[PDB]
């Protein structure tokens, strides 16, 4: 049988302080006991300050993390410009993610 | 009467007159040209230059179908890229089920079975273009040329648009003049000298020459634009024809 | 395109009627004539075939009177082949309200439902509506007899007799002249023949012009019966009442 | 879902100082037998790309029709199609992943692992991975089935990370591939002699050679080999 | 005259009439401008208010970080066009990684445009666009009618009294399209342009409307005070 | 008066957007004729190539519909490639649905049956084209059938199309009322070819050459349309007799 | 493209008539006359084979068709329509009947199907109605011989004996005084022949002339032996020589 | 399908099919409408040109949309009882969703959305029927009543009339209706709306049909003799 | 007859030109946008004093920080409305915040030129939506059945129309406060009426960053009329 999830491990974490904050993570990848890459980069800068990870299955990661940036385009389009708040993005994350309710993106995020 | 108000209306005499004033947009249009070769076919076309803002050798109109036809048109210039993206279609479909390129007959018939299909209901307009068409198969050189009606036959030269009794003539000429057959780069000159001669009709603005060629020697049976030393050197000879 | 053909028959005239549905009922009124009468123990239905021939197989032959179960009937008035197909339809809502509930449709919610039909045909769809007026004959348990009437427009009311096709200002002054409330079955089948004999464009009343048909609690004990006279039986039925 | 029939093994590759190199054997297996001798299993698609393929023969040969494809969709209404506009590493690859990915998440993947290699328009080296799942990665050495756990090692001895690229010469580059290869065939089932190799450089540009073989092999030391113990 | 009640019907000497039609709801609409160099191409707008307590008609819309147009006509038009063009711009980048070609956006506005113009039911696009954009064979600006017919220019202007700017860039020809690495000079030659189309009314601040996109500089549009600078 | 712009009855019961298209029919200025001999169908027809840049080879109104089957149109060329296409695929669908080859007469009927659908329903126009298809069916023998735009067909021992048909018609008909038979006596296909290129000079009064004419001939198992050379001899032997 | 005309093109006119049926009926009119007669034991249907070319060859042109083994069919108007008719009824009586109830449908029922398919060209979008009148004649077992005739608006009648097209309006009177409830079959068949005679201006013989009946059961038409309830179609097309033998009798 | 745009703007702005369905509604019987201060009064017209009639079967022309709320009309008669289908399954909708019975402005605003929906939707014609809905809200005794019509516009009214000689009924209602005190009983009300009837109507035998809303579900329709005995008091007291 | 999206020779569409001939026939309304607030107020226009002037609903809530004022056929309107308040729903949903004013507008608007041979006619009634968002503070815009909008610091819809948006012209400045608005949107409404103006026949409302959009009370209106008339006798 045809099975359309996978690991590439990796490990993420973010840290919120009181006037900045941090989206940390390692740079490995892999499948089983092989090592894909030694640097493929995971956390990335989505545009208006924001900082998205979304660590597990890396193609659905990618998907993910791919469609967030193009909303955050479509957000300038339609909204004269405004800058997407942070809060607004994570609520907007929410109905990228459970839109997947029966066929999820395997992945844990964090922005 | 009201006969000529729809499509896919015949009037008393037998005539379909909303194809008819499809043919006078035609009419219309700049001229454009096809030459059968000896191993190829040769295309070309007046641009009219209506200002000295337009980009010179940006505007083509020239289009490739797969890698192996040309297709150039005059008349309603959209019309006639519709008829094309339709035609590169066909020549996929061709090629994904039967693996070879399509041949230009083929060709030729799928393009006419559409525009026909345009003259049966009166929801849907005629194509404002002719369209003159060829390339290399694997049974030599082919030209065409497809009319409004759908009506397509195959040439040993085409012209069509304003200055189309011109061209004809010319071509009527090499015809006579040479029944052995015209090289690929001599037709690259001649053309160059038809659309030069037939833009006595199109004689207030001046204008740029555009030609293509598909020759089994001189490009492999592919589709390519005539380009720097080789357009130059057939715009030279045009120019010492008309003086 | 395709607009400049359109006749559009679902719109307002300035007066607010609708073209089709007028138009419609005038080509009703050339129709044969036919009549329904409701007594107090039954309903009659007579109607008259139009201009026929000596060589029309009549015994055969059914242009007016319909059965749509075994406690509805109909006549009709209007274009045959319309009316067959809504009579078809009739036929299938009363054995779906059959298979559903397990009891016999009730003879307003088959009237409801056709006319709900023949209103559609008026408001959408651009298609032309059924020239086709119905007079419906039939008994329940709630109501008892009734008689209703529709038509193109897809209104129907309720009657104790009525007419429709032919003369039916003429006919319908004749009813409205002799019918009574405690009348009976046999006394509306002599009202309905007379009303038809001088309503009649034809010379004179035979019975090979005739179709005629009783719904009648004479049904052994407490149960309905439906009759649709044979050419014989309306022939004694003429003699009987003084007419031939 | 399916399973694959036809199928093709290993594909190497690894990026040096101006370039990148990508080798894959000749065979296609059916099973355990060894059926088609004489597949190519490295496409080119224009001067400046190499899509290497492993995995299944047809869903690979459907792959090679929509690049085929994909030239000739370019060319349309296209005067620069073999210049500024032409097709890049970068849009071959994007274009893959895109079609891997849908195909996986309508449970009907395309049983492939693609590494596509090639130089970019300002010179820079691209090397990425894509898979049935529609992952990807890039690394500068990659490889596919055993050449992951067998090729990798020795070509990251050559280039362990990304400041080694420079240091390392096509000649260096292109023996190591070619050692792989034969470690390859020495211990990998369903595999072959016969290869294919393309380097992909920025001056010299793209070199397709055919018809190689796995040749220097160590087999003399098997005579002194007797019984089990 | 009988050859006018719909799209799908050509007139006896081959006219289409509600096509040309559609053509006359441009030039009743506001003037624009487009030109460009070899760096850096410019739109330069008139945007028309209703009254003196209204707000003036954006003219400019961005299609991409590289691409945008500006609008004469139906305004509503304009945003179904561009909402196209930038549906195309984004699938070029998701698919291919690739940034969508000037010419190649043109082709597609042109095919959009054309399927309305054959058709019963619906009508022409009633609405002219001005497309400017720096790709990989740098500057272009592209000038698209709802005929269909998308052309490739140095310099031009459409919409009402646009042949007053049309024949001072066709003398301005040679000097403006050597503004390379200038900016501000670009725009200058698009301010100085469209000024030849005015008539009672004058560039003020609220009334200007300028978009520019070049080699280092993504697809900007400036209004209001950032336009004081070119009055 | 919108009852001539579409497929709807007149007042006197016409169908006046059939009748044009009858006319259309004629827009070619072509004839053609056919005949039935004892072992094949000969069917041939004028050929006018008018300008010198056409390319002659491709100017036909002659198509070969099965291997058995052979069609010849009266009519535009667009509507002629319409129905041939059409006529084409329903053939190839009808073997590979019920196992053997489509009859002549039945293909006739199919397309017939097409054409009188655009007679009845209004979004369609009909074809302003006359369909002869010939072939030697395995049952019935040599066979012609011809549609026109009404939707009517019928099977013929001969038949003739065109501006001059009447003419044509007439000279076969007197043919037939002296040999009293339903087709030309004669074993060869080439000489059957002969007497309908001879009866065609007969009743229209001109004279051929080899690419003034285009002829079809079908056999058992195929049909096959003759080259100008072919042609050719065929005039020779007509002149040296 | 598209089927946009999804309204109707026959409309009720102010005076209540419905035009295109009107017209179609006037088509009708002008075609060549067909007929019908019951006998006690049998029902005959007939018409000219009017031939449009004496190249063409008649025997081809079917215009008395076979519906089902015990019912016929014969029109007058365009034949094109009534050839698409008898397609569909054809069908229709095996759709609608036989694979539901294992055997054919009787006369009047596949009459109004037929009724039906031709009302809806009535009222449905974007159609004309049918240009014929048929003229249907059948036996089942529990109805007996039957004859119907069908008009473009859908409406059907019995018949004792009829005839529609050309001259049926003197044809019908010649009826009249001949048929009687007494007929034999081959009495009908001399009627027939009779009455189709003062219609028919040129040749009047076995081959301008197609004649069927609905009679008895033809056991040796049937194709089979060995199942004793299937004794064959009551259908039967008259031969040419059939016909002149009938003519010399006349 | 058929897509014909059949109700569009005319050059002086007006929609004609729209405006002509409103003529079909002057043509319909008188329909009347009076609201007291415990309950609310329909009144209708009979026409007496159908005699002969079976009025135990007919249709009567106010209909029950749910326990609580009532719909009386003037216009086309086929076309009303499409709207009326509609209102009683969406009454029963409400219940099934919200647990509770429709309000009479909720009811009211669903009939005359529908009315509006076919006056901008493609291959239809707007309906010709003009409505007065009335009856109580749920575990409330402020009575209500509202109109419609055909171009979809609703409102409240503490009195009105549509159908043929509305004209006249509306004005003697705004002469004889005084808003600071409403009918305060049911004999009041009926006597109200009979007398605006009578105005109009011709016989007062069975050409006035009289139906009673009262709180909680309370609806009944009066009789010819209970009618008969409105019409006989109101013509006594006339003659003075 | 003729198509429905069909050009006319001045380059117009027909059916867009003719629904705004029926907007001129609808019932006046006004908005004032001031910094402060700002104000809606429409004319109620009832047909008849029997018609419970209370239920005519002309000013309409979209969301707490939008408001609405409609002019014309107002059957139209409902669909209109229903539209603008699931768009403004939905983007909270989506976005958690609320919606620009705007982007609301915009949202309407986009519905406006969905007709063909979809609805089968544009709309026959314009609106006036005001509101206050952070990014561009308290707004005014008019949104047409053609598709297009324009923001205004004042504008006047309906039969009284360019008779008020005169008066709009001398009387708007920069400064006025919200109390001024008020008293301004009744006294051109005033102006305009044929009836004379009160509480039951006309109608204010207003919305404020603070407080949101409210309908005011006849109550309310009713003191500042009695304010208006004092004021223009003082002088
Ligand atoms: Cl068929
Ligand atoms: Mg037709």
């Amino acid at each position: 049988q045809f099975n359309p999830y996978g690991d590439n491990g990796g490990t993420i974490l973010g840290i919120a302080g009181e006037d900045f904050a941090v989206l940390a993570g390692d740079t490995r990848n892999i499948t089983d006991y092989s090592i894909n890459s030694r640097y493929e980069p995971k956390v990335f800068d989505c545009g208006d300050n924001i900082v998205m990870s979304a660590n597990g299955f890396a193609a659905d990661g990618d998907a993910l993390v791919k469609r967030f940036k193009n909303s955050v385009k479509w957000y300038h389009f339609d909204h004269n410009d405004k800058k997407l708040s942070i809060n607004s993005a994570a609520r907007n994350i929410q109905h990228l993610l459970y839109g997947k309710r029966f066929f999820p993106y395997y992945v844990h995020t964090i922005i | 009467t009201g006969y000529d108000l729809s499509n896919s209306v015949f009037s008393p005499d037998g005539r379909n007159f909303q194809v008819e004033y499809a043919v006078k947009a035609v009419e219309n249009g700049t001229t454009s040209i096809g030459i059968k070769c000896n191993d190829g076919v040769v295309f070309a076309v007046e641009k009219l230059i209506t200002s000295k803002l337009l980009v010179p050798q940006k505007n083509v109109k020239i289009q490739v179908v797969d890698r192996h036809i040309g297709c150039v048109y005059s008349g309603l210039i959209p019309d006639g890229r519709h008829l094309v993206n339709r035609g590169r279609e066909e020549a996929a479909s061709f090629k994904k089920l039967y693996k070879t390129p399509i041949p230009i007959p083929a060709f030729a018939d799928r393009l006419g079975q559409y525009v026909q299909a345009h003259t049966l209901y009166n929801s849907v307009r005629p194509f404002g273009v002719s369209t003159i068409f060829g390339g290399v198969d694997k049974n030599g050189a082919h030209l065409y040329m497809l009319e409004p009606s759908g009506s397509y036959w195959g040439y040993k030269g085409a012209a069509t648009g304003k200055g189309r009794q011109s061209a004809k003539a010319e071509l009527e000429k090499l015809v006579d003049h040479h029944p052995e057959g015209l090289s690929a780069r001599e037709a690259v000159k001649q053309a160059a000298k038809i659309i030069y001669l037939a833009h006595e009709d199109n004689k207030e603005k001046d204008f740029e020459l555009e030609i293509s060629w598909c020759s089994l020697s001189e490009t492999n049976g592919l589709h390519k634009f005539v380009k720097g030393d080789l357009l130059q050197e057939a715009i030279d000879f045009a120019q010492k024809e008309i003086n | 395109g395709s607009r400049r053909y359109d006749s559009r028959t679902t719109i307002f005239s300035p007066e607010g009627r609708l073209y089709q549905v007028e138009y419609a009922l005038e080509s009703i009124s050339h129709a044969g004539t036919a009549i329904g009468i409701m007594a107090s123990d039954g309903i009659v239905l007579a109607a008259e075939r139009k201009v026929t021939s000596t060589l029309l197989e009549q015994d055969t032959s059914t242009e007016k009177l319909y059965k749509l179960n075994d406690k509805i009937a109909v006549a009709v008035a209007g274009l045959t082949a319309d009316a067959e197909i809504l009579i078809n339809t009739a036929r299938i809502h009363a054995q779906n309200y059959l298979k559903t509930y397990n009891e016999d449709i009730p003879v307003e919610i088959l009237v409801r439902r056709l006319s709900d039909i023949k209103q559609g045909y008026t408001q959408h769809g651009g298609l032309r509506p059924f020239g086709v007026s119905f007079i419906y004959a039939g008994y329940d348990d709630r109501y008892g007899y009734q008689l209703y009437t529709s038509n193109p427009s897809g209104n129907y009311t309720g009657w104790k007799a009525i007419s429709v096709g032919a003369n039916t200002s003429a006919a319908q002054t004749l009813l409205q002249m002799d019918y009574k409330d405690d009348m009976k079955v046999d006394d509306a089948i002599e009202l309905a023949l007379k009303t038809l004999s001088k309503t009649t464009d034809s010379s004179a009343l035979t019975y090979d012009r005739l179709e005629f048909a009783t719904i009648r609690k004479g049904a052994n004990d407490g149960e309905v019966y439906q009759k649709i006279f044979k050419p014989q039986e309306i022939k004694d039925i003429l003699v009987k009442t003084g007419i031939t | 879902t399916q399973q694959p029939i036809v199928t093709g093994t290993s594909v190497i590759s690894m990026k040096y100082d101006n370039g990148v190199i990508i080798a894959a054997d000749n065979l296609g297996s059916y099973g355990s037998l060894l059926r088609f001798n004489g597949v190519e299993r490295l496409i080119p698609v224009g001067d400046n790309t190499v899509v290497g393929i492993s995995g299944d023969i047809s869903d690979m040969q459907h792959i090679e029709r929509l690049l085929k494809d994909l030239v000739t969709e370019n060319a349309y209404d296209n005067p620069l199609a073999d210049a500024e506009e032409a097709l890049e590493p970068s849009y071959i690859f994007e274009y893959l992943a895109t079609v891997m990915y849908q195909r996986r998440s309508k449970m009907n993947p395309l049983w492939n692992a693609i590494i596509v290699a090639g130089v970019q328009s300002n010179g820079d080296q691209f090397l990425r991975y894509v898979n049935l799942l529609g992952v990807t990665y890039s690394s500068p050495t990659l490889a596919t089935g055993f050449g992951a756990h067998m090729a990798n090692p020795l070509l990251r001895k050559v280039v362990d990370r990304e400041s080694d690229i420079p240091k390392t010469t096509v000649q260096v580059a292109e023996e190591a591939i070619v050692n792989a290869m034969r470690v390859l065939y020495y211990r990998d089932a369903r595999s072959s002699r016969n290869f294919s190799l393309a380097i992909i450089d920025k001056n010299t540009g793209l070199t397709f050679k055919k018809n190689l073989q796995v040749e220097n092999m160590k087999w003399d030391f098997a005579k002194d080999i007797k019984g089990y113990g | 005259n009988n050859y006018d009640g719909d799209t799908v019907t050509f007139s006896p000497t081959g006219r289409l009439f509600q096509v040309e039609y559609a053509l006359e709801a441009i030039k009743q609409g506001s003037v624009t401008v487009g030109l460009r160099s070899n760096t850096h191409a410019v739109l330069v707008a008139l945007k028309r208010n209703a009254d003196e307590l209204s707000s003036y008609q954006k003219k400019i819309i961005k299609c991409d970080e590289h691409m945008g147009l500006s609008l004469a006509g139906l305004a509503p038009d304009a945003r179904v066009l561009s909402n196209y063009l930038r549906q195309q711009c984004n699938y070029s980048s998701l698919v291919f990684n690739r940034k969508l070609a000037v010419e190649r956006a043109g082709h597609l506005l042109c095919d959009k445009a054309q399927k309305n113009t054959q058709s019963y039911g619906g009508r022409p696009y009633g609405v002219g666009l001005l497309i400017i954009g720096y790709d990989k064979s740098g500057a272009h600006l592209l000038e698209f009618q709802p005929s269909g017919n998308v052309t490739e220019l140095y310099g031009t202007a459409i919409g009402a009294r646009s042949q007053g700017a049309k024949t001072y860039l066709e003398r301005t020809l040679d000097t403006f399209i050597k503004i390379d690495g200038n900016p501000d000079e670009l725009i200058k030659a698009g301010v100085e342009a469209i000024s030849q189309s005015l008539r009672d009314e004058s560039l003020t601040v609220d009334n200007l409307s300028i978009a520019i996109v070049g080699k280092d500089t993504p697809f900007t549009i400036y209004d209001g005070e950032a336009v004081a600078k070119y009055i | 008066g919108y009852d001539r712009h579409i497929t709807i009855f007149s007042p006197e019961g016409r169908l006046y957007q059939v009748e044009y298209a009858f006319k259309a029919t004629n827009q070619t200025n072509i004839n053609s004729l056919a005949v039935r001999g004892k072992d094949c169908t000969v069917v041939i027809s004028q050929k006018k190539v008018p300008d010198k840049l056409l390319d002659p080879t491709t100017v036909s109104y002659i198509f070969c519909i099965s291997r058995t089957i052979g069609m010849v149109v009266n009519g535009p060329i667009p509507d002629a490639r319409n129905a041939a296409l059409r006529a084409k695929a329903e053939a190839a669908e009808f073997r590979y649905k019920y196992g053997y080859d489509m009859p002549c007469d039945v293909l006739a009927k199919r397309m017939a049956n097409l054409s009188q659908i655009y007679t009845q329903r209004a979004y369609m126009r009909p074809l302003g084209v006359i369909l002869t298809f010939v072939s030697v069916d395995e049952e019935l023998g040599p066979s012609i059938y011809k549609t026109d735009p009404a939707g009517y067909y019928v099977g013929y021992k001969a038949t003739a199309t065109g501006p001059k048909q009447q003419e044509i018609t007439t000279n076969l008909e007197n043919h037939f009322k002296k040999s009293k038979i339903d087709h030309i006596n004669e074993e060869s296909w080439e000489k059957v070819v002969e007497f309908a290129i001879t009866h065609m000079i007969d009743a229209l009064g001109t004279e051929f050459s080899k690419n003034d004419l285009e002829v079809g001939v079908a056999t058992k198992d195929k049909f096959f349309t003759l080259s100008a050379e072919n042609i050719e001899e065929r005039l020779v032997a007509i002149a040296e007799q | 493209m598209t089927d946009r005309y999804s309204f109707s093109l026959t409309t009720f006119s102010p005076s209540g008539k419905l035009g295109q049926i009107d017209y179609a009926l006037t088509a009708v009119k002008q075609g060549v006359t067909s007929l019908g007669i019951k006998a006690t034991n049998g029902v005959v249907i007939a018409t000219e084979k009017k031939s449009s070319s004496p190249l063409a060859m008649s025997e081809t042109l079917s215009k008395v068709s076979l519906l089902t083994p015990d019912i016929g069919a014969v029109y007058s108007g365009m034949g094109p329509d009534y050839r698409v008719l008898v397609d569909k009824s054809r069908k229709v009586a095996h759709t609608s009947y036989k694979r539901i109830y294992g055997e054919y449908p009787p006369t009047k029922l596949l009459v109004s199907e037929v009724a039906k398919i031709m009302q809806e060209a009535t009222q449905s979008g974007g159609v004309r109605p049918f240009g014929v009148s048929l003229l249907i004649a059948g036996h089942d077992e529990f109805n007996g011989f039957s004859l119907y005739q069908v008009d473009p608006s859908g409406s059907y009648f019995p018949w004792k004996a009829t005839a529609i097209g050309k001259g049926s309006v003197a044809a019908k009177t010649f009826l009249e005084k001949r048929w009687n409830d007494e007929l034999e079959l081959e009495d009908a068949i001399h009627i027939a022949l009779l009455t189709l005679k003062e219609s028919v201006e040129g040749e009047f013989n076995g081959d301008t002339i197609e004649l069927a009946i609905i009679g008895d059961e033809n056991p040796d038409l049937l194709g089979y032996t060995g199942i004793p309830t299937d004794k064959g179609p009551r259908f039967r097309k008259l031969t040419s020589q059939e016909i002149n033998d009938r003519l010399e009798a006349l | 399908g058929y897509d014909r745009a059949l109700s569009i703007f005319s050059p002086d702005g007006h929609i004609f099919q729209v405006e002509y369905a409103l003529e079909a509604v002057k043509r319909g019987t008188c329909a009347v409408g009076v609201k007291g201060k415990n309950c609310v009064v329909l009144g209708c017209e009979r026409r007496s040109t159908l005699k002969l009639q079976d009025t135990r079967i007919t249709p009567s022309k106010v209909s029950k949309i749910d326990s609580h709320v009532v719909l009386s009309f003037s216009g086309l008669n086929a076309d009303s009882r499409i709207l009326i289908e509609k209102a009683r399954v969406e009454a029963q909708s409400h219940r099934l969703t919200l647990e509770d019975p429709v309000t009479v402005e909720y009811l009211t605003r669903y009939v005359a959305g529908v009315q509006q929906r076919y006056t901008q939707s493609g291959g239809v014609r707007p309906f010709g029927v003009s409505t007065l809905i009335a009856g109580f809200d749920p575990r409330d005794d402020e009575p209500k009543l509202y109109q419609t019509e055909p171009s979809g516009i609703y409102s409240s009214w503490s009195a009105q009339t549509i159908g043929r000689n509305s004209k006249t009924v509306r004005e003697f209602l705004e002469k004889n209706y005084d808003r600071k005190e409403p009918p305060a009983t049911v004999e009041e009300c009926v006597k109200l709306t009979v007398r605006s009837l009578l105005e109009v109507v011709q016989t007062g035998a069975k050409n006035i049909e009289i139906t009673v809303v009262k709180p909680d579900s309370d609806i009944v329709a009066l009789s010819s003799e209970e009618i008969n005995q409105y019409v006989t008091q109101i013509e006594q007291e006339k003659q003075e | 007859d003729r198509g429905v999206s069909t050009f006319s020779p001045e380059g117009r569409l027909f059916q867009v030109e003719y629904s705004l001939e029926a907007i001129k026939l609808g019932s006046t309304a006004i908005g004032i946008a001031t910094k402060e607030g700002v104000v809606l107020g429409v004319e109620k226009r009832a047909t008849s004093p029997l018609l419970e002037s209370d239920s005519i609903e002309k000013i309409v809530e979209i969301d707490r920080h939008i408001g609405c004022a409609m002019s014309g056929l107002t059957a139209d309107a409902r669909s209109m409305i229903e539209h603008a308040r699931t768009a403004a729903v939905t983007h909270n949903l989506y976005y958690d915040e609320d919606i620009n004013v705007e982007s609301l507008t915009q949202s309407v608007c986009d519905l406006a030129l969905r007709f063909g041979e979809l609805m089968s006619r544009p709309f026959g009634v314009a609106l006036l939506i005001a509101g206050h968002d952070a990014d561009d503070g308290y707004q005014l815009f008019h949104a047409e059945p053609s598709g297009t909008f324009y923001r205004y610091n004042a504008k006047a819809i309906g039969s009284g129309s360019e008779g008020a948006q005169a008066e709009l012209l001398n009387e708007w400045h920069s400064s006025l406060t919200l109390k001024e608005a008020e008293l301004l949107v009744l006294k051109i409404l005033k102006q305009v009426m044929e009836e004379k103006l009160d509480e039951n026949n006309a109608q204010l409302s207003c919305i404020t960053k603070q407080d949101g959009f409210k309908i005011y009370d006849n109550e309310k209106t009713a003191e500042l009329i009695k304010e208006l008339k004092e004021k223009e006798a003082a002088e």
